[PDB]
C-alpha cells in the first residue's frame, strides 16, 4: 500500500532489533523468571541475525541524507547469523543466570503465548510474538543493506553487555565481555 | 494558630479510644453481659471448663445458679 | 492441631540443617534466629512460656552481636547463601528428602518407636495439675534464688570471670 | 489460637501491602536506575568489604550483661518465696557482682571505643 | 513428645556435623556451636516440662549462661584472629604444624 | 461517552491529586538559587504547608529542583541522582544558571542549561528567582501533573 | 625424619612470634556528597574510613 | 466476632498512625513559626492519605547489588512486628491476654531491630551499612538499660501481666514511686523508637537516609508506618506502665479516654523533643546509657529488691 500511494518510498526491513529497551534480548533474559526456556524444537532450525538499534537508526538517518536510497528496499541485518538455541544460550551466558532449555511444540507454545497475550496491559508475550520468534530470518542476497547505507553492522558480541548486565545478580554483576563464550555462528 | 492542630488531634483521639472501647464491648457481647474470663492459672481454667460442662450448652458464660438445685 | 508440635520440630530441624550447611554468617544468624523462634514456640506448646521467651531474647541479643561481628570481620565480597552453590543447595534438598525418607521409615518399619503418625498429637502433654496455682515454669527459675543458691553463684561467677576473661583476651 | 490468628492476619496484611506496592505502579527500570547510591558518584568499593567495629568489647560485655538480665528476670516470682532473706542476699550479691564487673571495665577503659 | 525429641536429637546431630565439618568461616563454626546449644536447651526444657521437674528448671538457664560465656570467648578469639590475619579463615590458622 | 471512560477519568483525577498533593523534592541544591529554595522552606512560605517536604535520598524524591549552576564536573552526578529517582519524577529548573547557563553561559566548565542533561518539566526564571517565584513554579508543576491523563491514554490505546 | 611431604617445614621460632607479611589496611572509601545534606551541595568529600 | 475485634484494633491504629504523621507535621510547623499542612483537605487531614497513595503508586526500587529476599522481607517484618506489639495492650482489656506481656514486648522489639538490620544489610550500600551498625550499637545500649528498668518496675508491680499493672495503679500512679526510672524508661523508649536525639539510623544529616536509603515507595511506606506505629505503641506502653489511667469495673470507657489523653500527651512530647533537641552522636548515646543510666539502674534495681522486703509490701502473685 505504501508503494502504491508513495511510489518512491524507501522501505527499510530490519531483522529482530536488539538494544537497551528492546523486546528481544530483554525478552530472552526475562525468560529466566520461569523455570526453563521453552524453545520450539529445542531452538534449532531457526536462524536469526539480530541488528543493533543504533545501526538501524544510523541507517535511517543516512537514508534521509542518501541520494541513491530513493525507491529502494534495504535489509538491515547483523553481521552474524545464529541458531535460536545458541542465541538464547549466549544470552543466558551473558546473564550468568542458568540455562535449562526445553523442547515445546509450536501449537501449545502459541496457546501459552495467547494466554499471556490476553492481558489488558502490555503482555509479556503473544501468539504472534512466539511465531515471529520461531520464524527463521531469510538471507538477504539481492537487497542492499547497512554497508550500502554507510553503516558498519556492530556485532551482538560487542554490544551485548550494555543490555544484559541489568539482568545479572550481584555475584556476576562485575563480569567482563571475555568471560562469556560467544555463540556459534551459521553461514546459512 | 495553635488550635488548627486540634482536628488531627481529635481524629487521633477517636482512633485511640475506638480499640479499647470496642474490645470491651465485644468481650461483653461475646460473653453475655459479663467480662471475658481470665484463666491465668490452671485452677481458673478448670473453673471455666467446669462452667462450660455445667451449662449444658457448651458455653462457660451461661451461669447456673440455684435454679438447678431442688 | 495435633501435628503442630511435629511441624515445629521439623522446621527446627530444617533451620539447624541450614545452619549446618553454613551460608554466609548473616544468613547463618538468620537461620539461628528462626530456629530460636521455633524453639520458643515448641517450649510454649509443651509448657511454660518463660523458658521459650528467655531463649528467644538471649538469641536475639546473641545474633545481634553476631551480625555486628560478621559485618566487622567475618565477611566477604560475595557472601555465600544456600542458593549460590549448587552443592550446598543440593545438600539442602537432599537433607530434606532424607528427613522425609527417615520419618517414613520410622513410621512404617519401626512402628511405635520414636515416631508414630497415628499416635502423633496424643503424647504431648502427659500429666497436668487440672486444679492448681503456682505451676508455671518461671517459678522453678525463681527457686534458683532459694533452692539452688550454688547454681546462682556459679552462674554469677561465670559471668564475672567472663568479663575479666574477655577484657584480658581483647586487651591486645 | 487467637494470637496465632492475629499474627497471621498481620502477616497477610503486610504481604498484601507489599504485593500491591510491587504490582500496582508502572515499572521502568534500567541500569542507572538500579545502580547503588553513593551521593551521585560510582562506589569506589563494594559495601560487602570488612567494616571495622570500635565497640566490639562493649558488644561482648552486652552478651554477658544480657545473660545477667536473664538471671535477674525471675525476681518477681522469687520475691514470693518463704525464705526472703536468702533471696534478698542472693539478689544483692548478683547485682553487686554485675556492678563490680561494670566498674572494673570502666576503670580498664573497656567501655571506651578503640581508635 | 518422642517424635519431637527425636527431631531435636537430629537437629543436635546436624549442628554437631556442621561443627565437625569445617568451612572457611570460624564465625560459621561458632554459629554451629550455638545451634548445638539451642538444641540442648530445647531438649532440656521440654524434658523438664514433660516431667514437671521445676527443681531442674534452673538447669536450662544455667546452660544458656555458660554457653553464652563460651560464645563471648569465641567472639574475642575471633577478634584476635582477625587482628592477626584480616580474615577469620581456619586455613590461615594453620602454622602450628611445625 | 462510555461509563468506563468516566470512571477512568475519575481515577486519573485521584492519582493526579495524590501525586500533586505529595511532592517530595530531593535535598539537592547547588548555589544562591538553593539559598532561595531554603528561604521557600522558611516559615513565610511553608512548602510543608503546601505538602512539599524535602527528602535526602533520591529514592524517596518525586521532583528534583535544579537550583544552581550545573558545571561539567557536576553533570554526571546530577544525571546519576536523577536516574536513581523512581519513575513518577519531575524536574524544576530554577534560576538562569539551571535554565540556560545564565551569567556563566560562555564558560568552559558550565553546562549551558540543565536541560542538556535531564528533561526539565518546569523552568523558573530569575537570578535568583524569589521564594515566591519558586513556590509559583511548584504550584504550576502541581497544575501540570493535575493535567496528566495516563489512565485515559491507556484506555484509549 | 624428613620426607617429601615434610621437607618443606621450618623449625619454630625461638620466641614463638612469627614474622608475617604486613596486611594492607582495607579502609572503606566513601563519597560524602555532593548529593548530601551536610556536604552543602557541591562537595565531593572522599573519606577514607576505618570503621 | 474476633475478626471484627481484630479489624477494630488494627484499622484505628493505622488511622491514628497516619494522623500522627499529620500532627507531627502540624506541631513541628507551629513550633517552627509556620503552619504545616492545611491545604490538602480541610485542615490538612487528607495529607496522610495523599502521601500514602503517592507512595503506593510510585514504583519500588530493586537495585542490582541488593539481596532481593531480605530486601523484601525486612519492611513487611517491621510492619507485622509493630502490629504484633500493639496486639496485647490492655485498654483496659487486651485483644490477646498474655501472662508474660512485657517479655513478648521485648522479644518483638528486638525482632524489629532485626528488621532494620536486615534492611540495611540487604540494601547493599555503604550508608545502609552505616545505619545497620548504628542500629546495632543503639539497641545494645538501650536493650540492657531498658531491660533492667522494666525488671525493677515489674518487681514493684509483682507480675509480668499488664492488667496487673492496672490493678497496681488503681490507687496511685507508679510515676510517684518510680519517677527516676520513669525518666530513664522514657529515654529508653526514645532510643528504641529511634526518635531524636537518638534516631541515628535514619540519619538525615550524618548519613543520607541510613538503613532505608535504597528503599523507595511502598517498602519505604511500610518502614514509616512501622516506626510511627511504634511511636504510639511505646507511648501507650509508657502510660500503661507509669501513668495509670482511672479504672472502674462498671465502665471501662473512662479508662480508655484517660489512656487516650495520656498517650496523646506523650506522643506530642515525642514531637516536642524532636523539635527541641539536636541529634546525639552514636558513641555518646552508648556512653550515656552505659555510664549514667546503667549504674543508677543497677542501684535502683537493688533498691527495689530491698524495698518490698523491708516494707512488707511484697506484691501479690495474681
Ligand atoms: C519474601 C519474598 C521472597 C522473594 C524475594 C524476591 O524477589 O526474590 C527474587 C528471586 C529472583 O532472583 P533474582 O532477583 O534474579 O536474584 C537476585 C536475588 O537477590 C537473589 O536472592 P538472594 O541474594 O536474596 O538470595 C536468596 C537466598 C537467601 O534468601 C533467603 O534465605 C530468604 C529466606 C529466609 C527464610 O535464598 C536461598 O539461597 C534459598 C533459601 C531457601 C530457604 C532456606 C532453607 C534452608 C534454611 C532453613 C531456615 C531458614 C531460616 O525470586
Ligand atoms: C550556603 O551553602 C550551602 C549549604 O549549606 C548551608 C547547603 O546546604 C546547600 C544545599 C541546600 C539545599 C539542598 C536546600 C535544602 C533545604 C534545607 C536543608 C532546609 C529545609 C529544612 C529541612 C529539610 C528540615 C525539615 C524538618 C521538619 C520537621 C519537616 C518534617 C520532615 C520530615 C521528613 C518528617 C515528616 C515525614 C514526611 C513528610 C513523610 C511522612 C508520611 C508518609 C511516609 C506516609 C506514610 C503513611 C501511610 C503509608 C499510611 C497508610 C495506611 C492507611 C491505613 C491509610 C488509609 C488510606 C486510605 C486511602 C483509606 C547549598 C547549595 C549551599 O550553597
Ligand atoms: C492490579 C495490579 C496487579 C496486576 O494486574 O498484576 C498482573 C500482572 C502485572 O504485571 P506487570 O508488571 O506487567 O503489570 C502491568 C503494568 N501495571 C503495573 C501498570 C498494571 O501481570 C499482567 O498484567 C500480565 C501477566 C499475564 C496475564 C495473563 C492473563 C491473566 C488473566
Ligand atoms: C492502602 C494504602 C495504599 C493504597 C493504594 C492506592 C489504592 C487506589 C489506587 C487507584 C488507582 C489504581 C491504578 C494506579 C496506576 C498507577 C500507574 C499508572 O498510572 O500507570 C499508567 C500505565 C499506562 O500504561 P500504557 O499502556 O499507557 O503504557 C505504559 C508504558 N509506556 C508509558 C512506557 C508506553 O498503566 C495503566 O494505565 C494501568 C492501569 C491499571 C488500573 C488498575 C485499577
Ligand atoms: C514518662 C515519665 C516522664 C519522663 C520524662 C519526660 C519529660 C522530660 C523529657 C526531657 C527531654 C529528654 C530528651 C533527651 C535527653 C538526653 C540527655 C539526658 O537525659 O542525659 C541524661 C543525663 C546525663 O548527664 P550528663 O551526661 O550531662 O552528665 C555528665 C556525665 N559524665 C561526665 C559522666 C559524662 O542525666 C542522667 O543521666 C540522669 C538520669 C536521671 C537521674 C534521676 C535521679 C533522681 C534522684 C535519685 C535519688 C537521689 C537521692 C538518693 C538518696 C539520698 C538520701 C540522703
Ligand atoms: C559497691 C560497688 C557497686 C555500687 C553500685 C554502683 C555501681 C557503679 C558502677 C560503675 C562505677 C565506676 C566508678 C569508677 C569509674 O570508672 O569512674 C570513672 C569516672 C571518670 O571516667 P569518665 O566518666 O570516663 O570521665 C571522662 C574523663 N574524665 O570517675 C568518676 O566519675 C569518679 C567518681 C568519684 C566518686 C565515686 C563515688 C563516691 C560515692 C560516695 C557516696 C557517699 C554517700
Ligand atoms: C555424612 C558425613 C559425610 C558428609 C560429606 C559431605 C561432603 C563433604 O565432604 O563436604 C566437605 C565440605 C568442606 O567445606 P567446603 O569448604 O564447603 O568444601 C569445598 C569442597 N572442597 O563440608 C561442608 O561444606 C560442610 C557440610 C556440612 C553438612 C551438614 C548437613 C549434611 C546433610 C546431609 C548428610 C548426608 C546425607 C547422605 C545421604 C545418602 C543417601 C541416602
Ligand atoms: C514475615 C515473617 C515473620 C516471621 C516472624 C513472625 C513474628 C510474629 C510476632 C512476634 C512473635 C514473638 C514471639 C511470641 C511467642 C509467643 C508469646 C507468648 O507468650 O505466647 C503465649 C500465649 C499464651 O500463653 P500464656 O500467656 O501463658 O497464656 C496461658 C493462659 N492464657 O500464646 C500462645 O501460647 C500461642 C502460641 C503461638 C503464638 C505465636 C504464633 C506465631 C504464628 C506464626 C508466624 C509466622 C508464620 C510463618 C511465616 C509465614 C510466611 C511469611
Ligand atoms: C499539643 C497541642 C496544642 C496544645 C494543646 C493544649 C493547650 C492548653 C492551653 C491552656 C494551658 C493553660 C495553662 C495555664 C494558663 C494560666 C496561667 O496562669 O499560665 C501561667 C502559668 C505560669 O505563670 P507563673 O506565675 O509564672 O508560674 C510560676 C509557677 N509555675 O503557666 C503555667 O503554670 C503552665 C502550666 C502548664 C504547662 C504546660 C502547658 C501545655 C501543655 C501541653 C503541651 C503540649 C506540647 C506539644
Ligand atoms: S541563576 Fe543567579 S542566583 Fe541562581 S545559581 Fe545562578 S548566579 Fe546564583
Amino acid at each position: 500500500e505504501v508503494r502504491s500511494v508513495f511510489p518512491e518510498a524507501i522501505i527499510i526491513r530490519p531483522s529482530d532489533i536488539f538494544g537497551r529497551e528492546d523486546r528481544f534480548l530483554n525478552h530472552f533474559a526475562n525468560y529466566r523468571w520461569f523455570l526453563a526456556v521453552p524453545l520450539v524444537s529445542l531452538g534449532f532450525k531457526t536462524v536469526k541475525q539480530p541488528v543493533y538499534v543504533a545501526d538501524v537508526s544510523k541507517g535511517i538517518v543516512n537514508a534521509t541524507k542518501d541520494p541513491d536510497a530513493v525507491g529502494k528496499t534495504f535489509a538491515f541485518t547483523g553481521p552474524n547469523r545464529y541458531l535460536l538455541f545458541h542465541l538464547v544460550k549466549y544470552i543466558f551466558g551473558m546473564t550468568h543466570r542458568t540455562f535449562i532449555p526445553y523442547p515445546l511444540p509450536l501449537f501449545v507454545y502459541s496457546w501459552i503465548g495467547k494466554l499471556f497475550g490476553l492481558s489488558p496491559f502490555e503482555p509479556w508475550t503473544t501468539k504472534d510474538k512466539v511465531e515471529r520468534i520461531h520464524i527463521s530470518d531469510v538471507m538477504p542476497t539481492d537487497l542492499p543493506g547497512l554497508e550500502d547505507l554507510g553503516v558498519q553492522p556492530t556485532p551482538l558480541e560487542l554490544k551485548s553487555i550494555e543490555v544484559l548486565r541489568r539482568h545479572r545478580t550481584y555475584r556476576w554483576l562485575s563480569s567482563e565481555i571475555e568471560e562469556t563464550k560467544p555463540a556459534k555462528t551459521v553461514n546459512y | 494558630m495553635w488550635f488548627e492542630i486540634l482536628p488531627g488531634l481529635a481524629i487521633m483521639g477517636v482512633c485511640l479510644v475506638i480499640p479499647g472501647v470496642s474490645t470491651a464491648y465485644i468481650h461483653k457481647f461475646t460473653n453475655g453481659g459479663k467480662e471475658k474470663r481470665v484463666a491465668r492459672v490452671q485452677y481458673q481454667w478448670y473453673l471455666m471448663e467446669r462452667d462450660r460442662r455445667i451449662s449444658g450448652v457448651n458455653r462457660y458464660y451461661v451461669s447456673k445458679g440455684l435454679e438447678n438445685i431442688d | 492441631m495435633n501435628n503442630y508440635i511435629f511441624v515445629l520440630s521439623s522446621l527446627f530441624l530444617v533451620g539447624c540443617l541450614g545452619l549446618a550447611l553454613k551460608p554466609s554468617p548473616i544468613y547463618g544468624g538468620l537461620g539461628l534466629i528462626v530456629s530460636g523462634f521455633v524453639g520458643c514456640l515448641m517450649v510454649l506448646g509443651f509448657g511454660g512460656s518463660f523458658l521459650g521467651l528467655m531463649v528467644f531474647l538471649i538469641y536475639l541479643g546473641g545474633m545481634l552481636v553476631v551480625f555486628g561481628y560478621t559485618t566487622a570481620m567475618a565477611t566477604e565480597e560475595y557472601p555465600e547463601t544456600w542458593g549460590s552453590n549448587w552443592l550446598i543447595l543440593g545438600f539442602l534438598v537432599l537433607g530434606v528428602i532424607m528427613e522425609v525418607f527417615l520419618i517414613c521409615v520410622l513410621n512404617y518399619y519401626d512402628e511405635v518407636g520414636v515416631i508414630n503418625l497415628d499416635g502423633l498429637g496424643d503424647w504431648l502433654m502427659y500429666e497436668v495439675d487440672d486444679v492448681g496455682v503456682m505451676l508455671e515454669g518461671g517459678i522453678g527459675v525463681a527457686a534458683m534464688y532459694s533452692c539452688a543458691t550454688w547454681m546462682m553463684v556459679v552462674a554469677g561467677w561465670s559471668l564475672f570471670a567472663g568479663i575479666f576473661i574477655i577484657i584480658e583476651i581483647t586487651r591486645d | 489460637m487467637n494470637l496465632y490468628t492475629v499474627i497471621f492476619i498481620n502477616i497477610l496484611l503486610s504481604l498484601t501491602l507489599i504485593l500491591v506496592a510491587f504490582w500496582l505502579p508502572q515499572m521502568n527500570l534500567y541500569s542507572e536506575k538500579a545502580n547503588p547510591y553513593e551521593c551521585g558518584f560510582d562506589p569506589t568499593s563494594s559495601a560487602r568489604l570488612p567494616f571495622s567495629m570500635k565497640f566490639f568489647l562493649v558488644a561482648i560485655t552486652f552478651l554477658l550483661f544480657d545473660l545477667e538480665i536473664a538471671l535477674l528476670l525471675p525476681l518477681p516470682w522469687a520475691i514470693q518465696t518463704i525464705k526472703t532473706s536468702t533471696m534478698m542476699i542472693m539478689a544483692f550479691i548478683l547485682v553487686t557482682i554485675l556492678s563490680l564487673g561494670l566498674a572494673y571495665e570502666w576503670t580498664q577503659k573497656g567501655l571506651e571505643w578503640t581508635e | 513428645m518422642p517424635s519431637t525429641f527425636f527431631n531435636l536429637t537430629m537437629a543436635f546431630s546436624l549442628s554437631l556435623l556442621g561443627t565437625l565439618m569445617f568451612r572457611s568461616h570460624l564465625m560459621s563454626t561458632l554459629l554451629c556451636l550455638e545451634g548445638m546449644v539451642l538444641s540442648l536447651f530445647i531438649m532440656t526444657s521440654v524434658t523438664s516440662l514433660n516431667s514437671n521437674s521445676m527443681s531442674s528448671m534452673p538447669i536450662p538457664i544455667t546452660i544458656l549462661v555458660f554457653a553464652a560465656c563460651e560464645a563471648a570467648v569465641g567472639l574475642a578469639l575471633l577478634v584476635k584472629v582477625s587482628n592477626t590475619y584480616g580474615t577469620d579463615y581456619v586455613q590461615n590458622l594453620n602454622l602450628l604444624q611445625c | 461517552r462510555s461509563r468506563a471512560e468516566y470512571v477512568v477519568t475519575k481515577l486519573d483525577d485521584l492519582i493526579n491529586w495524590a501525586r500533586r498533593s505529595s511532592l517530595w523534592p530531593m535535598t539537592f541544591g547547588l548555589a544562591c538559587c538553593a539559598v532561595e529554595m531554603m528561604h521557600m522552606a522558611a516559615p513565610r512560605y511553608d512548602m510543608d504547608r503546601f505538602g512539599v517536604v524535602f527528602r535526602a535520598s533520591p529514592r524517596q524524591a518525586d521532583v528534583m529542583i535544579v537550583a544552581g549552576t550545573l558545571t561539567n564536573k557536576m553533570a554526571p552526578a546530577l544525571r546519576k541522582v536523577y536516574d536513581q529517582m523512581p519513575e513518577p519524577r519531575y524536574v524544576v529548573s530554577m534560576g538562569s544558571c539551571a535554565n540556560g547557563g545564565g551569567y556563566y553561559h560562555y564558560s568552559y566548565s558550565v553546562v549551558r542549561g540543565c536541560d542538556r542533561i535531564v528533561p526539565v518539566d518546569i523552568y523558573v526564571p530569575g537570578c535568583p528567582p524569589t521564594a515566591e517565584a519558586l513556590l509559583y513554579g511548584i504550584l504550576q508543576l502541581q497544575r501540570k501533573i493535575k493535567r496528566e491523563q495516563k489512565l485515559k491514554i491507556w484506555y484509549r490505546r | 625424619y624428613p620426607s617429601k611431604e615434610t621437607a618443606h617445614w621450618k623449625p619454630p621460632p625461638w620466641n614463638d612470634v612469627d614474622i608475617l607479611k604486613e596486611k594492607a589496611v582495607t579502609n572503606m572509601t566513601l563519597n560524602f556528597g555532593p548529593q548530601h545534606p551536610a556536604a552543602h551541595g557541591v562537595l565531593r568529600l572522599v573519606l577514607e574510613l576505618s570503621g | 466476632m474476633f475478626f471484627i475485634n481484630i479489624l477494630t484494633l488494627l484499622v484505628p491504629i493505622l488511622i491514628a498512625m497516619a494522623f500522627l504523621t499529620l500532627v507531627e507535621r502540624k506541631i513541628l510547623g507551629y513550633m517552627q513559626l509556620r503552619k504545616g499542612p492545611n491545604i490538602v483537605g480541610p485542615y490538612g487531614i487528607l495529607q496522610p492519605f495523599a502521601d500514602a497513595m503517592k507512595l503506593f503508586m510510585k514504583e519500588p526500587m530493586r537495585p542490582l547489588t541488593t539481596s532481593m529476599s531480605l530486601f523484601i522481607i525486612a519492611p513487611t517484618l517491621s510492619l507485622t512486628l509493630a502490629l504484633s506489639l500493639w496486639v496485647p495492650l490492655p485498654m483496659p482489656h487486651p485483644l490477646i491476654n498474655l501472662n508474660l506481656g512485657i517479655l513478648f514486648i521485648l522479644a518483638t522489639s528486638s525482632l524489629s531491630v532485626y528488621s532494620i538490620l536486615w534492611s540495611g544489610w540487604a540494601s547493599n550500600s555503604k550508608y545502609s551499612l552505616f545505619g545497620a551498625l548504628r542500629a546495632v550499637a543503639q539497641t545494645i545500649s538501650y536493650e540492657v538499660t531498658m531491660a533492667i528498668i522494666l525488671l525493677s518496675v515489674l518487681l514493684m508491680n509483682g507480675s509480668y501481666s499488664l492488667q496487673t499493672l492496672i490493678t497496681t495503679q488503681e490507687h496511685m500512679w507508679l510515676l510517684l514511686p518510680a519517677w527516676p526510672m520513669a525518666m530513664m524508661w522514657f529515654i529508653s523508649t526514645l532510643a528504641e523508637t529511634n526518635r531524636a536525639p537518638f534516631d541515628l539510623t535514619e540519619g538525615e544529616s550524618e548519613l543520607v537516609s541510613g538503613f532505608n536509603v535504597e528503599y523507595a515507595a511502598g517498602p519505604f511506606a511500610l518502614f514509616f508506618m512501622a516506626e510511627y506505629t511504634n511511636i504510639i505503641l511505646m507511648n501507650a506502653l509508657t502510660t500503661i506502665i507509669f501513668l495509670g489511667p482511672l479504672y472502674y469495673i462498671n465502665l471501662p470507657e473512662l479508662y480508655s479516654t484517660n489512656f487516650m489523653m495520656e498517650a496523646l500527651l506523650l506522643s506530642s512530647t515525642f514531637l516536642w523533643i524532636r523539635a527541641s533537641y539536636p541529634r546525639f552522636r552514636y558513641d555518646q548515646l552508648m556512653h550515656l546509657l552505659w555510664k549514667n543510666f546503667l549504674p543508677l539502674t543497677l542501684a535502683l534495681c537493688m533498691w527495689h529488691i530491698s524495698l518490698p522486703i523491708f516494707t512488707a509490701g511484697v506484691p501479690p502473685y495474681m
